[PDB]
This record gives structure tokens, sequence and C-alpha cells, in this order.
RNA sequence: AAACUGCGAAUGGCUCAUUAAAUCAGUUAUGGUUCCUUUGGUCGCUCGUACUUGGAUAACUGUGGUAAUUCUAGAGCUAAUACAUGCCGACGGGCGCUGACCCCCUUCGCGGGGGGGAUGCGUGCAUUUAUCAGUGGUGACUCUAGAUAACCUCGGGCCGAUCGCACGCCGGCGGCGACGACCCAUUCGAACGUCUGCCCUAUCAACUUUCGAUGGUAGUCGCCGUGCCUACCAUGGUGACCACGGGUGACGGGGAAUCAGGGUUCGAUUCCGGAGAGGGAGCCUGAGAAACGGCUACCACAUCCAAGGAAGGCAGCAGGCGCGCAAAUU
């Protein structure tokens, strides 16, 4: 599944931005590709639209649905997670326990 | 940027004041968001203090209530007839207060049945469902029935509302503010104020 | 008629006047029971304020306002526009280095009641202080004096 | 400004703290509480102005931070509290008890009182409201508020609470006859006896006061605490009995204690 | 707490009442 | 440590450009408003999973883009006093409105009068409207409290799913705190009004009213009073007691110099009040800002650039340039 990226000057792709070319959004609280200093501010930031053209520089990229070949990089290893649950009631749904 | 300082105003003599100070918040005007007539949808406005205020834009019910017979019911409105103080806030049909609408009577009008036992509203065909029978004509006791028929001594309503109840359709005037607290409350009109403004709706038609 | 001259019906808001009632009373004397209260300085109400039928909000006695602050006096100069006239307040302004005085003026707008019936000009009235009730009334009469020659 | 502000000049400070001009700009600026910041005495203030327990602010905040303070029987460690009109300051540690109450020179006294008389004080009923569900309530001169009380209670009597409790003991009423201290204006700190109240409506009302000697003195009625029930305080009164001297004979007292004394 | 104070407040209302009823009466006959 | 959360950043500091009944000073008022905090009150008053509820997201791990910023994107975890959701209990009832029925008295009986009542319906405080009666208060309320009929906003109102310390008494009942919280009062204010008061100028004599000027009625908006705005009416309002217009090498006071007495001139400047952060304008957040060591534009300047873009505001402390007769340490 296409999830964004970058164009050729580092600005990112916004979801809702229906266009090819950069526009200008005022972004606040929220919202994807700003993060304000004080409680709120708003600023006025550049932002690619959400449709791949050829000028970009990453297209990121999430694998949904696994093949039936290993790319050597990604599928074949398995990571150890960190940190496990430490909300008391996900515990008890992770091993499905009762309440005794 | 709308504003409700004086210092924009002209002198009583009628010299113009220069400014001092530039437009302060606390001096500030909103729209005026102008209800109409829909399904229920209220806008909430923050205001000075940190309290809070209800735009409604668009109401549909609120309660009035009967000023003789004290029954106060919630009743759905049907339309905007007379504005005293501006004519086009009546065929955009818009609910302000002190407006004079059209609100619906079967509120009211199953309360004086079940409260006086007899018939409002109805045509001299006399179709009667076998629903209100058995309010306008139940078995009861004794004692009941002698404050049934006690009722009935005052149960008398001017001529003026009754003709209203033949059509489901009174007429009530608006007392709250729709644009403050999101509620279109009001009262029916009777009596002196309610001949004044049937000869007004009937001057400007 | 009389009262009614406007687009909305005037009334007095603290009155309920659609009481029902029975046709002995209903037909006997219909008199609506008239709103008024008492202003606190000493000053009595008049006897046109309590029986009278006009309708004004901003009266001292059967309308909605308060009297606090500044009791002042003037003397009527015009009165053209509607429910209030403009008085004239004289007085004496101490220069010091000449020891002496000089006549000043100011002008006030102030609001009249209707309980003031035969109010000319040139006679004292009272003022009395109440919220603002215009652009320029701050003021309201609240007792009429009348001229020296005025038998 | 663009809201409330935070700092006190020192010269713009009420003149009966008497600080002086050369060791800061700033004065310590009373928190919000039950008295009004030109009537009150800051903690920092009564701790090492009057008391001299400290030298520098710092040293009242170590003070204050070992929870030994209690005013009106409850502990504050804020060291700008503000404290006032008979409060009863109590130190438990170095078993002192005091009150503050004005000096004939409108001035709070360091006045010393006992710990049978540290469990009380009076208050002046400043409003009375009936409210949701017909309760009665106060409020006195210092922000409390107390539900039930006497009805025979109005507003300007002077009644009495217990600390511990909070609740009204008994009472004073307002008449001519009975004890009183000004607490404001140019009569600030004298006690009397009332005389008189005319009553102008729509402004404020003067009382007369007769001193102990005879001598006679108006107020307004805001400036007036009723102490004590005909002559006899129900507080211990402080070095002056409320008898302000003229400088004349204030002078006749600084020289007759010099050729005497030494 | 409520329950002890509007007690409390009731006895001690019966005394301010009574005291101003025994001087109702006590005018008119005089 | 970090990060989320909370609070503060609206005070202080600087400057005196604007501003001439304006600011400001004395005096009054809010019975015409709002108020973080502090302090006190209130917080089983409501009759209808709880021995504990749900989904996320930082920090962190890992992969990156851009010449460039206190720029940020994608992926993997995980918390709350963040964001959501929501119950027992006190709870047995009471109190009003209905009212099948039952009973009693009188009456020959009808009839009249009086009790109990199954059934349902609603219910506290805050909100909005209407009506009725008149515990406490004021100089005066259309005040406070009460009674009745309802309403109660999905952009929902309160009615505690929070944290520490000491440990316990007879599985229950607990002592101190901390953080909360609608409302009321208080404190610090603020904001609108009242009355009187200001320099020079008539080579400024009529002004205001089309495009609110003065007033009335009804609204809208506002934190509220009000032409503050709108609609419809009325034709008003100010002026030789100097209106209106202009000027000021004018921020206003407390104050300063000089002085027989009277006066004359100064007050940008450490206290109080106002204003403004290059010029205008618009806003977000918040109890409080039309905030500028916040944001968004335009106008004038001006910085970095790989030419695609990005960033700015010393009338804070220093310091520099300029300007000048004229003023200090990065």
């Amino acid at each position: 599944r296409i999830s964004g990226g970058n164009d050729k000057q580092g600005f990112p792709m916004k979801q809702g931005v229906l266009t090819h070319g950069r526009v200008r959004l005022l972004l606040s609280k929220g919202h994807s590709c700003y993060r304000p200093r004080r409680t709120g501010e708003r600023k006025r930031k550049s932002v690619r639209g959400c449709i791949v053209d050829a000028n970009l520089s990453v297209l990121n990229l999430v694998i949904v649905k696994k093949g039936e070949k290993d790319i050597p990089g990604l599928t074949d290893t398995t990571v150890p997670r960190r940190l496990g649950p430490k909300r008391a009631s996900r515990i008890r749904k992770l091993f499905n326990l009762s309440k005794e | 940027g709308i504003s409700r300082d004086n210092w924009h105003k002209r002198r009583k003599t009628g010299g113009k004041r220069k400014p001092y100070h530039k437009k302060r918040k606390y001096e500030l005007g909103r729209p005026a968001a102008n209800t109409k007539i829909g399904p229920r949808r209220i806008h909430t406005v923050r205001v000075r203090g940190g309290n809070k205020k209800y735009r409604a834009l668009r109401l549909d019910v609120g309660n009035f209530s009967w000023g003789s017979e004290c029954c106060t019911r919630k009743t759905r409105i049907i339309d905007v007839v007379y504005n005293a103080s501006n004519n086009e806030l009546v065929r955009t049909k818009t609910l302000v207060k002190n407006c004079i609408v059209l609100i619906d009577s079967t509120p009211y009008r199953q309360w004086y049945e079940s409260h006086y036992a007899l018939p409002l509203g109805r045509k001299k065909g006399a179709k009667l469902t076998p629903e209100e029978e058995e309010i306008l004509n139940k078995k009861r006791s004794k004692k009941i029935q002698k404050k049934y028929d006690e009722r009935k001594k005052n149960a008398k309503i001017s001529s003026l509302l009754e003709e209203q109840f033949q059509q489901g359709k009174l007429l009530a005037c608006i007392a709250s503010r729709p644009g403050q607290c999101g509620r279109a409350d009001g009262y029916v009109l009777e009596g002196k104020e309610l001949e004044f403004y049937l000869r007004k709706i009937k001057a400007r038609k | 008629a009389d009262i009614q001259t406007e687009r909305a019906y005037q009334k007095q808001p603290t009155i309920f006047q659609n009481k029902k009632r029975v046709l002995l009373g209903e037909t006997g004397k219909e008199k609506l029971p008239r709103y008024y209260k008492n202003i606190g300085l000493g000053f009595k109400t008049p006897k046109e304020a309590i029986e009278g039928t006009y309708i004004d909000k901003k009266c001292p006695f059967t309308g909605n306002v308060s009297i606090r602050g500044r009791i002042l006096s003037g003397v009527v100069t015009k009165m053209k526009m509607q429910r209030t006239i403009v008085i004239r307040r004289d007085y004496l302004h101490y220069i010091r280095k000449y020891n002496r005085f000089e006549k000043r003026h100011k002008n006030m707008s102030v609001h009249l009641s209707p309980c003031f019936r035969d109010v000319q000009i040139g006679d004292i009235v009272t003022v009395g202080e109440c919220r603002p009730l215009s652009k320029t009334v701050r003021f309201n009469v609240l007792k009429v004096t009348k001229a020296a020659g005025t038998k | 400004a663009r809201g409330p502000k935070k700092h006190l000049k020192r010269v713009a400070a009420p003149k009966h703290w008497m600080l002086d001009k050369l060791t800061g700009v700033f004065a310590p600026r009373p928190s919000t509480g039950p008295h009004k910041l030109r009537e009150c005495l800051p903690l920092i203030i009564f701790l090492r102005n009057r008391l001299k327990y400290a030298l520098t602010g710092d040293e009242v905040k170590k003070i204050c931070m070992q929870r030994f303070i209690k005013i009106d029987g409850k502990v504050r460690t804020d060291i700008t509290y503000p404290a006032g009109f008979m409060d009863v300051i109590s130190i438990d540690k170095t078993g002192e008890n005091f009150r503050l109450i004005y000096d004939t020179k409108g001035r709070f006294a360091v006045h010393r009182i006992t710990p049978e008389e540290a469990k009380y004080k009076l208050c002046k009923v400043r409003k009375i409201f009936v409210g949701t569900k017909g309760i009665p309530h106060l409020v006195t001169h210092d922000a409390r508020t107390i539900r039930y009380p006497d009805p025979l209670i109005k507003v300007n009597d002077t009644i009495q609470i217990d600390l511990e409790t909070g609740k009204i003991t008994d009472f004073i009423k307002f008449d001519t006859g009975n004890l009183c201290m000004v607490t404001g204006g140019a009569n600030l700190g004298r006690i009397g006896v009332i005389t008189n109240r005319e009553r102008h409506p729509g402004s404020f009302d003067v009382v007369h006061v007769k001193d102990a000697n005879g001598n006679s003195f108006a107020t307004r009625l805001s400036n007036i605490f009723v102490i004590g029930k005909g002559n006899k305080p129900w507080i211990s009164l402080p070095r002056g009995k409320g008898i302000r001297l003229t400088i004349a004979e204030e002078r006749d007292k600084r020289l007759a204690a010099k050729q005497s004394s030494g | 707490k409520n329950k002890e104070e509007a007690a409390e407040y009731a006895k001690l209302l019966a005394k301010r009442m009574k005291e101003a009823k025994e001087k109702r009466q006590e005018q008119i006959a005089k």
C-alpha cells in the first residue's frame, strides 16, 4: 500500500490533498506534517499532494499481503518486540485470563 | 472584526473622535447567526470568561406555555407569520425573539380533554375514533365525576382560540433568544395581544 | 388605539393580563392592573403614574430602571424629542489667578416620563442618575417644580 | 495591562507595613486571600520585619516550610499569605500567640495574647442572604460563610468564632453604647463608645464615637468594628488603650520617660 | 453534618419565633 | 535524562509616536457585567465490569527525504489526573398529579360529606420560558428564597473509574493529606458609565444628518447597559458661556525650578494611569491578549539559496551604524 513519501525538495505528502504539485496549508494541532511549539499555534507550511507522480524522492511502501518467496532483507528475520502490556486489562486480554 | 465600541461614533456635538487605541478583543461582535426552521442544528460558541453560548441555526420544536391554563408543553413549530421589526425576517422565515409564530396545538388539545373532558377543535361531522372516547366518555367514580363536572363550570375558552384549534395551529410569540441559548420558547397569544397581532397580520397581507 | 401605536404590542412586562375569569368579572369591570414602584430617595410617585395607561419601559416609576448615583437639577430648554427633553445647568467656575468666577453651562439630554404632563420650559426638574438609556441619555426626570409666574 | 498584575513596587506598598526605601525595588505583594492588600500584613513582613526572627526572605521560607506557623488555627506555608485584622497568629514551637490589632497610629501592633485567648476571634458580618431551600447564610469580614446563624444577627453586628469548629458562640449587636475600634481612614486604630449614627440614604452613614477621655470622632459605617458590649472589650487591647495622644502630650510622655529612666 | 445543623437551627428557631410571638399580642391589648 | 501531561509565558522591562472632554485626576456607580487563582461554603439532597471500562499516541527501536530551519514522513512497541466511556451505593422511601377500588358518616334512598388506597406519571442543583403567593434584605428590585407547568442543546452541566503517607479496629469499618470539581461568596482585578476640570488659534462661524447625526419601538450581536448594529418611524443634537476645524518643538497626573505677596515656566524621565512594539489589518490559544522575545496576510525594508524554496522584527540588556550640539560595559 502506498503510504506517503517526499518530493524532490523534501516536503512530505499529506493525505487529503488531491494535487500533483505542492500547496500551502495552514496546519494546526492534530494534523500531520506539523508539530506546534506553543498551545494554539498554527503555521503555513508547504506540503505535497497525495497523488503519486514521477517527481518524488522516496515513496514509502507497506507490505500488506506477503507473497510466496522471501525478500532476504525484509521478510525472513524476526524481531523480539519490546514492551508488553502495562494496563492490567491489556494483560488479561493478551492471555485470555479470567477475573480470578 | 465586528466591533461594538463607542469610539467610532461621533460625539454628541457632531465632532468626530480620533481613535486612541485600536480594536480590543472585549469590544468584539460576532456574526448575526440567523435561525431557520428545520431539523435541529445547534453550534457552540466559546465566549468571554470561558463560558458557553448556543447558536441555534435550525430549530423545529420548543415548548410554549398556555398562559390562562398554565399548561406548558413541547410543541412543533410550523411557520413564521409576523415579525414586528423587519418584514424580511418573515419571507426568509427567521426565528428571533418576539416574532409571531404558528405552532402545533395537539399537546394542548390532549391536555384540555384530559383535564376538562370536553371536545376542542373537533369538527361538526363528529367522527370520533375509539381512542379518545374512553377519556371523553369514561366510566368514573361519583367523587371523581363530581370533580370532573366541577371543573366544567369554568372550562371556557375565547372564541379567538377555538377557531385556531379548528385548524390545529395556535399563534405564539417567542420569548427567548434563539441565537443566545439555542432554544425557541414562548407563550400562546391570547386576548388583546391576540387580536392586535391578528389585525396586524390581516393588514400586512 | 391610544397606546398601541408601534408595530409591536406594548405591555407592562411584569403584569399578566390574560387571566381567565367567569363572566361576572369578565363583563363587570375591565381594568388592567398597573405595575408601579416607589423609588427610594424621598421622592413620591405621581398620581398620573399609578393610574395612567401609558407604557414606557424607561419610566422611573412604571418601567425597569433604578435610580442610583447623582441627584442633580436643571432648567428645561428644549422639548422637541420623543419622551426626552434637554435641560441646562448653570454654574460658576472659579479661576484662581483672578480670584473670580465665570458663568459656564452644560446641556443634558434627559428622559422625561409621560407621568409628567404639563411640563413647560423654564421650570426646574430634579434628575436622577440611572443606567445608560441611550447614547447620550443617563439621567431621568424625578420631580418637576413649576416656574415662578405660573399660578 | 493585558491581565492581572503580580508585582508591587516598594514605594507603592501600604504605609503601615513600614518598609523603607533602600533595601529593594519591590514589596512582598500579598496573595489573594481573606483580607484586602491595602489592609493586610503579609506573613513575611510580620516574621522578619516585626518579630526579627529572620533576616532574609529565604529564612522566612525556611521557617514557614517547616509548618511552624498557624494563622487562625491552620498551617500556612505561603509566605505572602495575607493576615489581617484580628487573625490569631500562633507559633507553636516558641509557644507564642499573637493577634493582629491596630495601634493608635494605625499600624498593626505586635500584640501577644495568652493561649486561652488564642482559641477565638471576633468577626464583622458584612452580608446575609437566604440561599437554596431557605438556608440562611453569613459572610464575615474575612470571607467566612456560616450556615444557620442566629436569626438576631444582622448586618454590621460582630460575632465570635471558635477557631476549631468555625461556629458562632455569641455576638454583639450594633447599638449606641457599645465599644468600637476604627478599622479605616484617618481615625484608624482608635477605640471608643458609639454615641450616634446618622443615616444618609443612598450614601455612607456616619458613626460618632466617643473616646475614654471624652474626645469624640466620626468615621464611616464601614470603618467601624464593634469590639465589646457596653464598655468591656471581648478581647485584650494593646499597649495604648485606643486613646490617641496629641503630639504635645506624646512628647511630654517621651521626655518624662527619660528624666526617670537611665 | 447536614442533618445535625438543620435540627439545631430548627431548635434555635423556636426560641426566636416564640420570643417575638410573646410580644406580638403584648402590644395589641395595651 | 527524555517525553506526554499540568501551569507560566497577558506580569516584569522599554519608549513617548499617537492622543485636546480624549487620556488623566478627584468623586461616584455597576440594583448593568466578567473574574485563573486564594480563602470559606457546597459536593450520599437526584428514586433511575464497579474489587476498575475503551481506543490510541510520544519518549524509545528501526528505515528515510531536503542545499537549507527549533522541517518532519513511514514502520514496530507502550502509559495517564492526556483522550474517551460509564455503574453500583445512599434507597427505604418521601412529595405533588392521576386515581380502578375499598371503607365510614348523614340521608328511607337519591343525594351530600369524609378517610385509606392498587395502578401509573413526574421529581435535586445549574439552564430556558410561563404562571402564582408574598423567609430575609435595600433609600429603592422585575432582588433573594418559595410554589406550579414544562424544557434541558451530540459542537452534551454538576452528581470523583486520580495520587502519597501512616497503619490499622472488629470479610467489613477507618486517620491524615494531595489533585480535582458545577455553583455561591471573597480576594486580585478588569470593563463600561456619573459630576467638575486642559494649552494656542476666528487669516476656523456655523457644524452634524446620503454612508447614525439626536431620539422612539422591536430585535441582532455583546460578558452586560447603550445607535453597538439592523428595520420602521420622529427631525432632531451642538454653538460667541467659542461649537466645528486646525496647530502644539502635547502622553496625563503625583511633581520641578523660580518666588515678598500674587505669579511665570517646565514635567520624555525610576510612582500611578494610558498607549505602542517597522506601517495598517485579521486571528488562535486561554481566566485574561486583538499578544508581537505567538500566528496569518498586505505595504515598506531586509537575510540564506544548489534559484526549487526557507526565515525576519533590540521603542528588553549589552553592542554597532546612522543622526546630530547632545548621552556609559558585547
